């Protein structure tokens, strides 16, 4: 739950980075 | 993934990024960024034509985004038996993160293990440009004597292809002509073998059956090479 949360929290960053790394 | 994979994702971001640090704080802890729906896996009815079938499995892989990040998420053991890596493509529906073309070549091969009228082999290319070469892969496929493609790219024309081509020759050369447009010397081709639809398989996919030299070949003998692997193929 902990482990969903710590997996769900990196996802999101994950694809926020993703956008910025497609737009540069 | 874990703290220090985590941290050495955000490294090689400020070092590639050109405002390095800054996309960093913008993101890491960020409060409300956007909810990423998790794609939903795609499943089919008996009715649904076979074609029909590969849209929706390339319009999924599609919507996992194709991986900008410089962090592949997915270790990929190419010489992994077959079940292992359908356990390695069940965990990236689950954990839906980006992805690239080999680790979307590994989803369409369990994303259709469910067709056996449809046949799938995987199809790479090493291309040259501005003085250093570049690799890809796709899955091709082929239902009903018609050939065509499953796929990631950066380029909308070095994935997804209908099952139109009547031979595998079309379809290639239709690769061919897409890195032409976009100022790819083609230099060597290397297609597999057919895919086993048992997703319990032990044996290895055969990456590397045919290797296609385009340059030493010439035209005639390239044609002629592609239609002895579809031969190869079809036993």
């Amino acid at each position: 739950s902990a482990q969903q949360e710590l997996k769900q929290r990196q996802r999101a960053e994950i694809y926020a980075l993703n956008r910025v790394m497609t737009e540069l | 993934m874990d703290e220090a994979t985590w941290e050495r994702m955000w490294k090689h971001v400020a070092k590639i990024h050109p405002d390095g640090e800054k996309v960093a704080q913008r993101i890491r802890g960020a409060t409300d960024l956007p909810k990423i729906p998790i794609p939903s896996v795609p499943t089919f009815q008996p009715s649904t034509p076979v074609p029909e079938r590969l849209e929706a499995v390339q319009r999924y892989i599609r919507e996992l985004q194709y991986n900008h990040t410089g962090t592949q998420f997915f270790e990929i053991k190419k010489s992994r038996p077959l079940t292992g890596l359908m356990d390695l493509a069940k965990e990236m529906t689950k954990e839906a993160l980006p992805i690239k073309a080999l680790e979307a070549v590994i989803l369409g091969i369990y994303l259709t293990n469910s067709m056996p009228t449809l046949e799938r082999f995987p199809i790479s290319f090493k291309t040259y440009f501005s003085g250093n070469y570049f690799r890809h892969i796709v899955l091709g496929v082929n239902f009903a004597g018609r050939y065509g493609a499953l796929g990631m790219s950066r380029r909308e024309d070095l994935m997804y292809k209908p099952p139109a081509f009547r031979t595998l020759s079309e379809l290639v050369l239709d690769f061919e002509a897409a890195y032409g447009r976009c100022w790819h010397v083609l230099k060597k081709v290397k297609l597999g073998q057919s895919v086993s639809h048992d997703p319990h398989s032990v044996e290895q996919i055969e990456w590397k059956h045919s290797v296609l030299d385009v340059e030493r070949l010439g035209r005639d003998d390239f044609r002629k090479e592609l239609e002895r692997h579809a031969r190869d193929m079809r036993l």
